[PDB]
RNA sequence: AGCUGUAAGUAAGCUAUGAUCCAGAGAUUUCCGAAUGGGGGAACCCAAUAUCUUUUAUAGGAUAUUACUUUUCAGUGAAUACAUAGCUGAUUAGAGGUAGACGCAGAGAACUGAAACAUCUUAGUACCUGCAGGAAGAGAAAGAAAAUUCGAUUCCCUGAGUAGCGGCGAGCGAAACGGGAAGAGCCCAAACCAACAAGCUUGCUUGUUGGGGUUGUAGGACUCCGAUAUGGUAGUCUGUUAGUAUAGUUGAAGGAUUUGGAAAAUUCCGCUAAAGAGGGUGAAAGCCCCGUAGACGAAAUGCUGACAACACCUAGGAGGAUCCUGAGUACGGCGGAACACGAGAAAUUCCGUCGGAAUCCGCGGGGACCAUCCCGCAAGGCUAAAUACUCCCUAGUGACCGAU
RNA sequence: GUAUGAGUAGCGAAAGACAGGUGAGAAUCCUGUCCACCGUAUGACUAAGGUUUCCUGGGGAAGGCUCGUCCGCCCAGGGUUAGUCGGGACCUAAGCCGAGGCCGAUAGGCGUAGGCGAUGGACAACAGGUUGAUAUUCCUGUACCAGUUGUUUGUUUGA
RNA sequence: CUUCUAGUGAGAAAACAACUGCCCGUACCGUAAACCGACACAGGUAGUCGAGGAGAGUAUCCUAAGGUGAGCGAGCGAACU
């Protein structure tokens, strides 16, 4: 779970912002799923993000 | 002294190569055990040699 | 390269003892053989050898004038004939 | 230099002042130079290989260059010197009427 | 005309048949180290395969080749037949260091200030990691504005401590107009037309090469006629010279006297200057030495111009029947961030997640939102200069230090 | 940089005495004689560690808690020898590294094949002599291990 | 190391003679004045050998082989520690 094949989104950081402003950091991800893919005749298990299969 | 290395072949080259290395091996013989009154001859054979390995560099390309 | 092997030899009061059993020491090359030694001895003064012995010399703290270092790393081997000599002197 | 080993010479500067004679020896790099006679020295030694009987010994030490000149062989008076186009061994042509030095 | 460094001291030598020394181009260059035949406690140890050597022979010596990944091509090849994993060989590039500087990204504090402290400040600072280049980054309007407009980007002055933001507290803090340095613009996708291969629907659907075509005053395709010339380049290790960096050459004019160990000082009487900058000399020198102002010079190698070739690129007028103009995109809900702008009445620009257009009778913006008018045409690529920095080399400078 | 405390505290367990040498100079260095101390150690050998301190000839400015003619100090020369001993050209433990691989903002974390790694496994020589300083290493005598050269039948396989 | 086959696969068994056999260490200290403790420091340092009488003994006292007299002294013979 580290890139996708065909775009390229990743992880990221964020905030948490908790009702009083008060921010700590924080890890924002994409939604990567394993796929089989014909990525030149031989099927391949890749990472691939669901907007993308979309 | 090169001008006269140039008037030779390569054979005569290899030749007198191995004919000062025998000089110089004799020369470091004489040094130690107590002779040689010429010490300057120890470094006119290595620049010979040295010369017959520059101008054999030289005409082989 | 059998011409580069022996620098020259050792002439001492232990070594003068050795000449008397026909033993002859020499500084030889460091990265040199038993067998290399052998070699060069037998080309450079046609005789037949028994026995290279071979030994390590460390250098030695030496200090002049405020200024200190070491001298060389030294090789020494002792060769040993048959029947045959040769003349140094 | 401006002055060679072999040349007569003489003195400009300092308790020497008009002497002359021949130069003894050179040391460019130094700018000195040993004229005979001129600068006469008294050392102290003691026995070693030469002169094993080291007594009060003299002889010349060294000058600068700047403090002589240059005289024409010729003719006898001390030159500024300069250089000129002879057949291409350029040579010291002396000022005081062109003649070679 | 002397010389064999510091470096004395002695011993042997070299040079007028041109030493030593100086500048351009070459040759040699052990071992460790990215270290790369395998290993390892850096500078060590142990090999395999060919050719060559020592020996009667084995033992011994030398030289080449042998990591890993990628990216191109053959051979061999299979659980599983056809063949793809794999394996062997040939080919192509990387890999590490730094200038303790300058740039663009990823991730990202705290003491501190608020006279306590949570929002806020310190501050997207310090530190760490990636990628660079000689500069980087930005760059050719889905722009700035408001009548009467102007035309790519960057940097400086000013606007201005203003308009704003803010437990509206501490504090943070613009831009456009106006004046300047430097100035420059270009190329694709798409429609369409051919050559080839597959689907031989023998419909013309899939594709590969070449042509065409690059815009908002809408432009192109397409049909109609003209022309088949003319303006340029941000291009090459191609020629012709011109200069230039890296050694050098020449270069004016003073003697006596007094005091001293020694004068450049003192006193007399002269000369020189396109040269009275500076350093040395037994004390303070235009005229003693090295220099200076001025005039001259390069076998060789490297730089920068100019003009030549060679390579590329570039045409009008008309029509408006039809076709083209960048899609999981613009945009919207939810959560975060960036804009001077802390969710605020919050436009504009990003990231994650889910939903999701239109096609010139169109689409975006003018700070919520609507109508009308005005300015532009996103979802493709590149680009000199004007600006930042100095490990280093040359030449200099200082009402900068002078051995705590 | 120099005073005061001050010529003061201290001089780090323990038995010496005399004769004679050397020397400018001797409680302290050399030679002798008697006395005294340790002796499951204060004797002999070795693995770490140190790295020339080892031997011979000179020296006496500093170091040595006094002295010094002396020294583990200073100057000049010299010493360490292996087919068989210990390590490599042999084996593997813990642990470590790891082609491909699997994971993860970056950097990187782990791990398969295969390797490195003794404190363990395997593995052929002994007794005596000799130097101022090395000895299962040099020499003498008598051995052993692995190879090389020469003189002493169908690769089917019963060679 | 020892067996058994599978196995590319002239014909090697064992007599004598004479030859070949590489790299690293190797001095010296090592219950210490040479190592760890800033010192020529009453501390610490793995393993083997470790004799006699009397004794169970490596205890204890005196000794053998071997080692040592310990790097400030000469007097006096008060208080006090």
């Amino acid at each position: 779970a580290k890139v996708c094949y065909f775009t390229g989104r990743k992880t990221s950081s964020g905030n948490n912002r908790s009702h009083a402003m008060n921010s700590t950091k924080r890890t924002v991800k994409p939604n990567l799923q394993k796929v089989r893919v014909l990525i030149d005749g031989k099927p391949k298990k890749v990472w691939v993000s669901a907007r993308a299969l979309k | 002294k090169v001008k006269e290395i140039r008037e030779l072949t390569t054979a005569e080259m290899l030749d007198k190569e191995k004919q000062l290395k025998e000089e110089l091996f004799n020369l470091r013989f004489q040094l130690a055990t107590g002779q040689l009154e010429n010490t300057a001859r120890i470094k006119e054979v290595r620049q010979s040699i040295a010369r017959i390995k520059t101008v054999l560099r030289e005409q082989a390309n | 390269e059998l011409l580069d092997v022996i620098k020259r030899p050792v002439i001492t009061e232990k070594s003068m003892l050795a000449m008397d059993e026909k033993k002859y020491t020499f500084e030889v090359d460091t990265r040199a053989n038993k067998t290399l030694v052998k070699q060069a001895v037998e080309s450079a003064f046609d005789v037949k050898v028994a026995n290279v012995n071979i030994l390590n010399v460390r250098p030695k703290f030496k200090r002049m004038g405020k200024y200190a270092g070491y001298t060389k790393k030294r090789r020494k081997a002792i060769v040993t004939l048959t029947e045959d000599s040769k003349e140094i002197q | 230099m401006f002055v060679k080993k072999g040349d007569k010479v003489k003195v400009i500067t300092g308790k020497d002042k008009n002497k002359e004679g021949v130069v003894l020896a050179a040391f460019p790099k130094q700018d000195k130079v040993i004229v005979e006679g001129v600068n006469v020295v008294k050392k102290h030694q003691k026995p070693n290989q030469a002169a094993p009987q080291g007594g009060i010994l003299e002889v010349e030490a060294p000058i600068h260059v700047s403090n002589v000149m240059v005289i024409d062989p010729s003719n006898g008076e001390a030159t500024k010197v300069a250089f000129k186009e002879v057949d291409g061994k350029k040579v010291r042509v002396s000022k005081k009427t062109g003649e070679v030095l």
